[PDB]
């Protein structure tokens, strides 16, 4: 497999919130938030197992981040190398007037390079 | 091969990946 092969597109969602790109929360709806991240993947080695790790980052005004939550899952790429994975973070207390972003990394269980 | 296949999406400005809290 070409080391450069592979794409992850991610869409974050919050339970019982309909907003997207970005998700918007009222200050009252910040306690025990259930964040899902939908990972659309393409050009992964079909039928191979990946360690999918998502990271909920607090993004400060100066562009630096601090990780507040993380979730990892053994997943399998569809045989076509395209498909979808879902990831949900443990319940999180978020802060009013703050901005959060989700990172995603997929590493194959096997050495495919 | 000697290493793992690593695909990352780590874009701090991706709106799709962003939650904004009001107040």
């Amino acid at each position: 497999t070409n080391p450069k092969e592979g794409q992850l597109a991610t869409t974050v969602s919050v339970k019982n919130n309909e907003s997207t790109t970005p998700v918007r929360l009222l200050s009252k709806d910040t306690q025990g938030v259930e964040v899902t991240d939908t990972v659309s993947y393409s050009d992964l080695v079909g039928g191979k197992v990946y360690e999918l790790t998502g990271t909920l980052m607090q993004i400060k005004a100066d562009g630096s981040t601090e990780a507040i939550a993380s979730a990892s899952k053994e997943v399998t790429a569809e045989t076509s190398g395209k498909g979808t994975w879902e990831l949900t973070f443990a319940p999180q207390n978020l802060k009013a007037g703050e901005k959060y972003v989700v990172y995603e990394v997929a590493k194959s269980k096997e050495n495919l390079v | 091969g000697d290493t793992k296949h690593e695909v990352r999406h780590e874009n701090p400005q991706d709106e799709a990946q962003t939650i904004v809290v009001n107040k």
